[PDB]
RNA sequence: CGCGGGGUGGAGCAGCCUGGUAGCUCGUCGGGCUCAUAACCCGAAGGUCGUCGGUUCAAAUCCGGCCCCCGCAACCA
RNA sequence: GCGGGGUGGAGCAGCCUGGUAGCUCGUCGGGCUCAUAACCCGAAGGUCGUCGGUUCAAAUCCGGCCCCCGCAACCA
RNA sequence: GGCGACUUUCUGGUCUGUAACUGACGCUGAUGUGCGAAAGCGUGGGGAUCAAACAGGAUUAGAUACCCUGGUAGUCCACGCCGUAAACGAUGAGUGCUAAGUGUUAGGGGGCCCCUUAGUGCUGCAGCUAACGCAUUAAGCACUCCGCCUGGGGAGUACGACCGCAAGGUUGAAACUCAAAGGAAUUGACGGGGACCCGCACAAGCGGUGGAGCAUGUGGUUUAAUUCGAAGCAACGCGA
RNA sequence: AAAAAUGG
């Protein structure tokens, strides 16, 4: 009931409302995930870099408990906590092989929702 | 609407203990200018704490102020949220003495000397009302730590 | 009649599985907040766990009697 | 004919199960405003439809008088 | 009106240079006849996203909204219909003439430079304008033709006619009513506009008032009189 | 980037 891997991928999705972090193998299988909502943060605090840092630290701790050593960062979203998540990943002891932002740039396809009037 | 910061006053050391903090505590205790009443109350309280603790009055008082001095406070900024912010050393001393006297005045003892002595003893033991005030301040600062 | 489940602060839910510790969301009180108001943050009081017994150093928790509520099922004076 | 109801100014609880009149709005006083509204704090306001009965004690239980609501009023 | 991935097929217009060719064949254009954003309508198809209506959730005194979660028509396609927009450069078309500076698109001629044709921008004389501004892409100077206006409201309404499946479109008054409606520009004042500054304005503090007895002024009420004045800040230990 | 109406 133990997973032992050396290289992996940390997926960090940072939206203006919340930050989510997970670690998977090189073939996308989830081990543990952490989000500001699970950590406890509510409302405004979920967007703060601190919540992102905490979520990344928790996720990295679980990943290294499973035995991860080197990880590649996959960043999605324009949120502010991406850099804090990256720094937390670095400080957790995992080695960041490379970082890449895979935010899906839509071509002219679908019509976005109405602009807010508030 | 303010040109700048004004010079700060400097009190003289305690005549017997030679401590600016003791002088400032006397000033805090003083009401209506009764400097003599403040001095006698403080000295009686120091004597009582010395008698009840067997340890130097200055040492125990310094321990008490160190225990009841905060490090962080929550100052509102703005869209408007309270943000934790470090406290200046002089704000530390001011708040420590202010809370010490304020919560001493609320104790159940009969005389102010007894109240102050018991409060400084409890603060030194880290279990006083001023200690509770500092603990609440620190935890709420931590609660708002994200906004820092 | 048989089998299950439920009864816990002023309300709505955990904790029972596997013995210690009464937790969570609303509600009331005090404080921060603001031009007030709301929202938000921090301190308190609030049930001794349906009731009576029993085994244990120790019972909301384990075992019985009893009082109600719900689900399904049984019922040829 | 049979049921149901009548409680501060309005609307609605309380009745079942006697000893306890609640909520929202409205009214009045103080506050906030340049003033009104909104809002905050505090207060007053119902002999429980009206007469009798049982009870130590009746909004409550029982019987009449009144008023309102609903249903019924069929076969030639 | 509009047209933005790429490929192929069919097809319209425009610009530049010669001066073989026709030799005024031109301009405008009532009535006509066609195209014409979006929404909408009919038949059939399609349906991701978005999203009228609608349904919850919030906000609020209320909130048939703004915000949130969904969501049908529609948005898409073919063929018909509708024919309207702040369909705008709020500027009809054609022609010629009138200082300059500078960018850019497609060409052409002459030695990186000069000249030139047609567009597309910016700045700027004369002139024009109520002013704002326009200014070789005129809102200048002129000539031709067309459309249109004659104070505001009533009213793009009523009636009639034509058109449309419908929604509606086109055409289009009057009674009555007012002494104003308007344009540009100016000085203030104001803004839940901006910038920069002040003040116990806020912040950081300390001490009070609002509760009690009393002193005092005022309101009210009483009285024969309770003399008059002061009324938000700037009346109420005020004239006194 | 919450809500804050009105005034012959
Ligand atoms: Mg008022
Ligand atoms: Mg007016």
């Amino acid at each position: 009931v133990k997973k032992n891997i050396e290289n992996g991928v940390a997926h960090i999705r940072s939206t203006f409302n919340n930050t989510i972090v997970t670690i998977t193998d090189e073939f996308g299988n989830a081990l543990s995930w952490s989000s500001a909502g699970a950590l406890g943060f509510k409302g405004s605090k979920k967007s703060t870099p601190f919540a992102a840092q905490m979520a990344s630290e928790t996720a990295s701790k679980s990943a290294m408990e499973h035995g991860l050593k080197t990880v590649e960062v996959t960043v999605k979203g324009p949120g502010p906590g991406r850099e804090s998540a990256i720094r937390a990943l670095q400080s957790a002891g995992l080695e960041v092989t490379a970082i890449r932002d895979v935010t899906p740039v839509p071509h002219n396809g679908c019509r976005p929702p109405k602009r807010r009037r508030v | 609407p303010r040109k700048g910061s004004v010079p700060k006053r400097d009190v003289l050391p305690d005549p017997i203990h030679n401590s600016k903090l003791v002088t400032k505590l006397i000033n805090k205790i003083m009401l209506d200018g009764k400097r003599g009443t403040a001095q006698r109350i403080l000295y009686s309280a120091f004597d009582l704490v010395e008698q009840r603790s067997g340890r130097d009055a200055l040492e125990v008082f310094e321990e008490a102020i160190n225990n009841i001095m905060p490090v962080l406070e929550v100052k509102a900024r703005r869209s408007n949220y309270q943000v934790p912010v470090e406290v200046r050393p002089e704000r530390r001393t001011t708040l420590g003495l202010r809370w010490l006297v304020n919560y001493a005045r609320l104790r159940g003892e009969k005389t102010m000397e007894d109240r102050l002595a018991n409060e400084i003893l409890d603060a030194a033991n880290n279990t006083g009302g001023a200690v509770k005030k500092r603990e609440d301040t620190h935890k709420m600062a931590e609660a708002n730590k994200a906004f820092a």
